[PDB]
């Protein structure tokens, strides 16, 4: 029964944790084990809840350990208690397992795996926390734990790569902790959990890890967001440091979605469109991916009408998930039509939709775009239009009051008219007609600019595969 | 203090010079980590409009480079794939003196390629170099 | 919470709510580094200020918030100003950041003022502070046991008196066969790394007077230096160490690898 | 359990790091040679075609 | 330089073809060195054999 | 002592108040000592804190209530982040809801958007539903005129909300600035032009000396009763002249050229 | 039979971990900018090789 | 040294801008020629997945590559549009 159904989870086990060995041991090659770890992950998470949930103490146990296993068990007893097959003569071999060493080997105590082989058992603990969706003892006693001994490391190349993933689960518990009750204690280590990714985003630049470094900040700028400082955040990405060197494209996807909020609300919309049109093309495409391609699909369509523009129509009714846009195919029309009854009314049903994804502080100050859309429809029909005209077809209360409005939105240089007070009439000024003018030259040294890029990126990354290929063997 | 004799000897416009500038660089600065030297011969190699000049650079290179034996075929590589026939001989013979002192089994793996090759006098260092 | 209030205090003026407001900084320093970072020149003038015993806090508070936005220069500058709890930083493995910078700072100014004048160990243009600092790290290094360490830093900055203070103190015959293996690899090290004569010749005289004033050492370590150099004053005092002593077998080997070995 | 040091991790670094640094130092004189080789390639390129 | 403009894109889709064309030689021989270790073992047992 | 603020408070004199905040700060350390400033509460400690919180709080609202302009400023701001965080997520006071909407209304007599969204968005949070607006629609709306451009509504507003006076008064004179002042930087690109009785309505001045004060320090000459708005273009056009950032920058057609050739020839 | 939790060398490797990082940290400096010059002459050997 | 030199006409030509009628005419047949290349590029990557890389060149006209075909075309035209600006912006700035 126990023995039986612990060996054969294990054996399986065995076969995974030989792959991540001879890579770290020879060191590492940073590209190919980072992706490796990724796929083990899935495999893992099935392993843990099949056969038994004391079969990841028993493999600890079987390999070599300084004394991990004291972590396995205390684990164990939140999930109820098991110990039985989990013990030498039931749980102990030395031989075939390098990864433990041979009988004699042991003896001599002149071999070191306890290591390399410590690092993976936390991936397990933090591992278990997630299959369970369990809280409570879990997570604060993991958080407890694993750090002090990442801090008990030196920190090699080799070893922060791996133990960067062990943050995603310490973070997504404790958040997931403090949004489920109410206490100040949550607060209180809220502030602690912070700190600790500020010491060590410091400690792996010494050593020029770029997986630890990209993901300690990504973690700690949502907890700003979520907190609404946006001083903080302001703060930390101007430090600057952000690495694309050796990082996955998700991780890209990640870090801009966080500039896009910050940048729109400083109100440089602009800088926060280019971001979040990135974020979306960086990221992946599929159906595991679907918060992340809602929520951006979301923010950016919010981003165009703070500029003034629409959204397309066709960009809600031909997306897939047409359901969710329903309140946004709602004002995307409101402010097309510059009606501002109709952008009251619709926001009042759709007041809580708008509170969940972080879209309804744009939508406060979509009240101001409201009339700015309307006045650029005015502008676009008429060119002289006399004041009270415009007062009629907008509702607006008096002829000085809609030439206060005209002038905010001028000085923006948007609508680009300019009134005649005296004269009572606004005379829209634009005409273009720009290719007369040097303005051709400065468009034109952008595209130029934009070729150049692409023309180094792939000849530095061309010829890098090429290289290890002949140095190794070929039939 | 022949950084100034150097300099003289490659801005003559006679090929005797320039061939003899090159030794100037390699019996100077020899079995010595030079920036100068290693850099200057280098580009002799490769730029002048003769072709005696260039196959002198070459052999002048593992001289400066005697200590340091072993990073010989990493440089010469180019120089044993060249078009020009002279800048082969040349890369030979560098070996040749370079991994003179000693068994190196990686010069020989370039040095197969040379014995080979259908320029005559390309054999005639080949041949001679791999027993060094 | 956040270290706006503390920072709210020093904006006020009375001495002793901006003395505590300046501890209550330097406990969250690297916890709150974030929001110092906008408001640290406020913290400078702390510094500049002058009726403060916390002058030393202050410049302290100033080291740590450039380290770890990543500014060494700036950090370096308020490290060695401050002139107080900089000792703990070489105690501590996660905060050897400025540290490391020190002793590196130190190795580029040094190297030029060498080649300047040979002496210079009484010049004042690499700071006292920076002296401090580099000079205990070797104490640290040959505590460690082994002196390449110390030699090795001391021989990048091209300081000499370091060299001959790690040596003699290996000197009392610890083991006779150890501390000739440590003549021999300063040797080896010194010709390649150093490419520059002046130092790299200055490092070789130094080592044949530790060999000769031991009473016995290993005579194959000696015959490499008289070469290395090429100068016949050493090799005659060499041969008038072997008369003193007499023995034919021991004075023609030494001579016999003295003839392949060196020049006509 | 174990048997590891620390100590000759240390002095390798000062001892036989630094004569790798030498080689690197090399590698970096070869990247500069081959920006000259590569233009004059391209020089003889035109004047075979010619 | 609207015309310089036109032909500068058109470039950048030639250097990016040579992109592409190289990473799929770099696939084939993922697979080829791989086979290597494979066929090892292979050849051991014909010795072994005969 | 501590409790001799509160009672100079009580009394309705805030002069008096000013010179007992640097002896009382020094006694502030000590209360500071009793508490863990938010990073340890514990019940022995939440005790303390809500004795230090009403010492804390009726210090803020004193210095808005000293009477002068200049000693509103001066004390206010530096207190204005000091109680922001020896409050938790601000506050278990009452006075909260009016000392949140004073910090509001501080940063917008400041002209600073950004910083007033910034900080918004923070309050956003713990004030949405759970405080509602009642006295923060004051700030929010104020904002709003402003950003669609409608100065007139905002003009208005502060003269009822001076029909509810208490100690909104030490913002209204500076509030009123920045509305003619809005007005002034954006019609230069709207007018050539305006009349001295025009100008006057337009930009809400209140007597006749206004209307030409307000021209020298904006820097229009009047001419034939008459401000005009092209002359700040021109200045404006001076000063990017003396630019030597200007250069390299708009780029010389000879500079654009060589940019181009040189980096196919790398 | 050997040991190493009881820290070889007597206690010495426990003083020698506190300065451990500076040694380290000035040769992953070094070899960062390594890694991107080793790639960079193989770039434009290739490139030269096609010439 | 003599045979280098052949007048002082040999630089002032580099100032020298021809016909601009000539310019028009040699840009507008270069941008058509790419477009007839393109499509000659097109049929290239037809499909050009089947075995051999040999017969591909053959079957495809792989031979007489329509890739390296446009690279040139593009970049003569590219370098020349680039000295004739450069020209002209010299001779505006340096007379007058």
């Amino acid at each position: 029964l126990h023995h039986s159904e612990k060996k054969y989870a294990e054996e399986d086990q065995v076969q995974e944790l030989l792959k991540v060995l001879n890579e770290i041991s020879k060191t590492t090659l940073t590209l190919d084990p980072r992706y490796i770890w990724r796929s083990l992950k899935d495999l893992s998470s099935l392993r843990n809840q099949e056969l038994l949930n004391a079969e990841t103490l028993c493999f600890t146990v079987n390999v070599l350990y300084p004394d991990s296993s004291s972590f396995k068990k205390n684990l164990l007893k939140f999930i109820t208690s098991n110990h039985k097959s989990s013990v030498p003569g039931s749980a102990e071999l030395r031989n075939s397992y390098p990864a433990s060493f041979y009988s004699v080997n042991t003896e001599k105590k002149t071999i070191e795996v306890t290591a390399e082989i410590n690092c993976f058992m936390h991936l397990l603990v933090q591992l278990f926390l997630w299959d369970s969706k369990e809280l409570e003892q879990l997570v604060e006693f993991n958080r407890k734990v694993v750090i002090p001994n990442l801090l008990c490391y030196y920190n090699l190349r080799s070893l922060n790569l791996i133990n960067a993933k062990l943050w995603f689960y310490i973070y997504l518990s404790h958040e997931t902790l403090a949004r489920s009750s109410e206490e100040i204690n949550s607060d209180n280590q809220n502030i602690i959990l912070r700190s600790t990714m500020m010491k060590f985003l410091k400690i792996a630049s010494l050593k020029h890890d770029n997986e630890t470094k990209a993901m300690l900040i990504n973690l700690i700028l949502r907890d700003f967001l979520n907190n609404g400082e946006v001083d903080s955040a302001s703060d930390f990405i101007s430090k600057l440091e952000y690495p694309h060197t050796d990082v996955s494209s998700s991780l890209e996807a990640r870090y801009f979605f966080y500039l896009s909020k910050i940048n729109a609300i400083q109100l440089d919309y602009s800088t926060a469109n280019e971001y979040i049109i990135a974020a979306i093309r960086k990221a992946p495409h599929n159906s595991k991916s679907l918060g992340f391609l809602q929520q951006s699909n979301k923010l950016h369509c919010c981003i165009q009408l703070l500029m003034g523009d629409i959204p397309e129509l066709s960009f809600f009714h031909q997306s897939n998930m047409q359901k969710s846009l329903l309140p946004y195919y709602h004002l995307t029309k409101a402010v097309k039509l510059g009606d501002l009854k109709k952008f009251t009314s619709t926001i009042t049903k759709y007041k809580q939709l708008l509170l969940k994804d972080d879209t309804y502080q744009l939508c406060v100050r979509l009240r101001s775009n409201v009339i700015k859309t309307g006045i650029r429809i005015i502008s676009l029909t008429y060119k002289k239009i006399s004041l009270r005209d415009i007062c009629l077809k907008l509702n607006l209360d008096s002829e000085q009051t809609v030439e206060y409005m005209v002038s905010r939105a001028i000085r923006d240089g948007v609508i680009e008219a300019k009134i005649n007070h005296e004269d009572g009439f606004i005379e829209t000024t634009e005409l273009l007609n720009i290719y007369d003018s040097e303005d051709p030259q400065q468009v034109f040294d952008e595209r130029i600019k934009f070729a150049n890029q692409l023309h180094d990126e792939y000849l530095v990354s061309m010829r890098y595969p090429e290289d290890k290929k002949t140095q190794q063997n070929e039939k | 203090l022949a950084d100034d004799l150097i300099t003289k000897m490659l801005a003559s416009d006679e090929s005797l010079l320039r061939y003899g500038g090159a030794f100037t660089i390699a019996l100077a600065y020899a079995g010595t980590g030079n920036n100068s030297a290693v850099k200057r011969l280098l580009h002799v190699a490769v730029s002048d409009s003769n072709d005696d000049v260039r196959r002198a650079a070459v052999i002048a290179l593992g001289f400066v480079l005697l200590r340091d034996y072993t990073t010989v075929p990493r440089i010469v590589q180019l120089l044993s794939k060249s078009h020009n026939a002279h800048v082969r001989c040349g890369t030979a013979f560098a070996l040749g003196i370079a991994c003179a002192g000693k068994g190196l089994q990686s010069a020989i793996d370039v040095l197969d390629p040379l014995t080979k090759d259908p320029v005559d006098f390309v054999r005639q260092a080949a041949m001679i170099a791999l027993s060094m | 919470t956040t270290a706006a209030p503390l920072l709210a205090l020093l904006r006020e003026n009375q001495d002793s709510v901006k003395t505590y407001a300046l501890e209550s900084i330097n406990n969250v320093v690297d916890q709150l580094w974030s929001e110092i970072s906008n408001e640290l020149p406020d913290i400078e003038a702390l510094y500049d200020d002058d009726t403060f015993s916390d002058r030393e806090m202050a410049a302290l508070i100033a080291s740590k918030v450039y380290y770890n936005l990543g500014e060494y220069e700036s950090a370096v500058k308020y490290a060695l100003a401050a002139k107080d709890r900089f000792d703990i930083d070489e105690k501590s493995q996660f905060v050897e950041t400025i540290v490391s910078k020190s002793i590196e700072m130190y190795v580029q100014e040094a190297s030029k003022q060498y080649t300047k004048d040979e002496q210079f160990y009484t010049k004042d243009i690499i700071d006292p502070k920076l002296t401090s600092i580099f000079e205990r790290m070797i104490e640290k290094c040959l505590k460690a046991s082994e002196l390449k360490l110390a030699l090795g830093i001391a021989l990048e900055g091209y300081r000499l008196d370091i060299i001959e203070s790690a040596l003699k103190s290996k000197l009392d015959q610890d083991s006779t066969s150890e501390n000739v293996k440590i003549i021999n690899y300063l040797l080896t090290l010194a010709i390649t790394t150093v490419t520059n004569s002046k130092f790299r010749s200055s490092i070789l005289r130094k080592s044949f007077d530790f060999l000769m004033n031991m009473p016995n050492c290993d005579y194959l370590t000696l015959n490499k230096v008289v070469v290395n150099l090429n100068d016949a004053g050493l090799a005659l005092q060499l041969f008038k160490k072997l008369k003193e002593e007499n023995d034919e077998g021991l004075s023609a080997q030494i001579a016999f690898d003295l003839v392949s070995s060196a020049s006509q | 359990n174990n048997n590891s040091a620390l100590s000759n991790v240390n002095s390798d670094i000062y001892f036989k790091l630094k004569k790798l640094e030498k080689e690197y130092e090399l590698l970096t004189l070869q990247e500069d040679y081959i920006k000259d080789e590569q233009r004059h390639l391209k020089r003889e390129l035109k004047r075979a075609q010619e | 330089i609207n015309i310089s403009n036109n032909l500068q894109k058109a470039l950048t889709v030639k250097t990016n073809d040579e992109l592409m064309v190289i990473y799929i030689s770099n696939l084939v021989r993922s697979i080829i060195a791989f086979d290597d270790l494979i066929e090892n073992k292979i050849q051991n047992k014909k010795i072994q054999e005969q | 002592l501590t409790k001799s603020l509160s009672i100079a408070f009580e009394n309705g004199d805030y002069a008096a108040c000013e010179k007992l905040l640097p002896p009382i700060k020094i006694e502030l350390i000590k209360n500071n000592l009793l508490i863990p400033d938010l990073s340890i509460q514990n019940d022995i400690y939440l005790n303390d804190l809500m004795i230090t919180k009403r010492i804390l709080e009726v210090g803020a609202l004193a210095s808005i209530q000293t009477f002068n302009f200049d000693s509103f400023e001066n004390y206010f701001n530096q207190l204005k982040p000091y109680y922001f965080s020896n409050n938790h997520k601000l506050s278990e006071s009452d006075k909260k809801s009016k000392l949140i909407s004073l910090y509001l209304l501080n940063l917008l007599s400041q002209n600073n958007t950004t910083k007033f969204h910034s900080e918004l968005q923070y309050l956003d949070k713990h004030i949405k539903n759970l405080e509602d607006d009642s006295l923060l629609s004051y700030p929010i709306k104020l904002d709003r005129w402003l950003m669609e451009g409608s100065y007139q509504k905002a003009w208005d507003l502060l003269q009822s909300g001076s029909q509810n006076i208490s100690e909104f008064d030490s913002f209204t004179d500076i509030l009123k600035s920045a509305i003619r002042d809005e007005i002034a930087k954006n019609t230069e690109l709207s007018y050539d032009f305006l009349p001295l009785s025009n100008i006057k309505a337009l930009l809400f001045f209140n007597n006749e000396k206004e209307t030409e004060k307000f021209a020298l320090e904006r820097n229009w000459p009047i001419v034939n009763s008459k401000v005009y708005f092209n002359n700040q273009s021109k200045e404006k056009a001076d000063y990017e002249d003396e630019m030597m950032h200007e250069e390299d920058q708009k780029t010389n057609i000879i500079e654009k050229a060589m940019d181009y050739a040189i980096s196919i020839e790398n | 039979m050997t040991a190493a939790v009881t820290s070889s060398n007597i206690v010495l490797e426990t003083h020698e971990s506190g300065i451990k990082p500076y040694f380290e940290q000035k040769i992953q400096e070094t070899e960062l900018k390594i890694r991107s010059k080793t790639e960079n002459v193989r770039r434009l050997e290739a490139q030269r090789n096609a010439l | 040294k003599m045979l280098m030199n052949l007048h002082k006409e040999q630089w002032q030509s580099g100032l020298k801008m021809y016909d601009y009628e000539e310019k028009e005419e040699s840009n507008l047949a270069a941008t058509k020629s790419m477009v007839k290349i393109a499509e000659q590029y097109s049929k290239r990557i037809e499909e050009e997945k089947e075995l051999t890389e040999e017969e591909l060149k053959t079957r495809y006209v792989g031979r007489q590559d329509p890739k390296k075909h446009l690279s040139e075309t593009a970049d003569e035209t590219l370098e020349n549009n680039i000295v004739s600006v450069l020209t002209a912006g010299v001779n505006s700035v340096a007379i007058k």
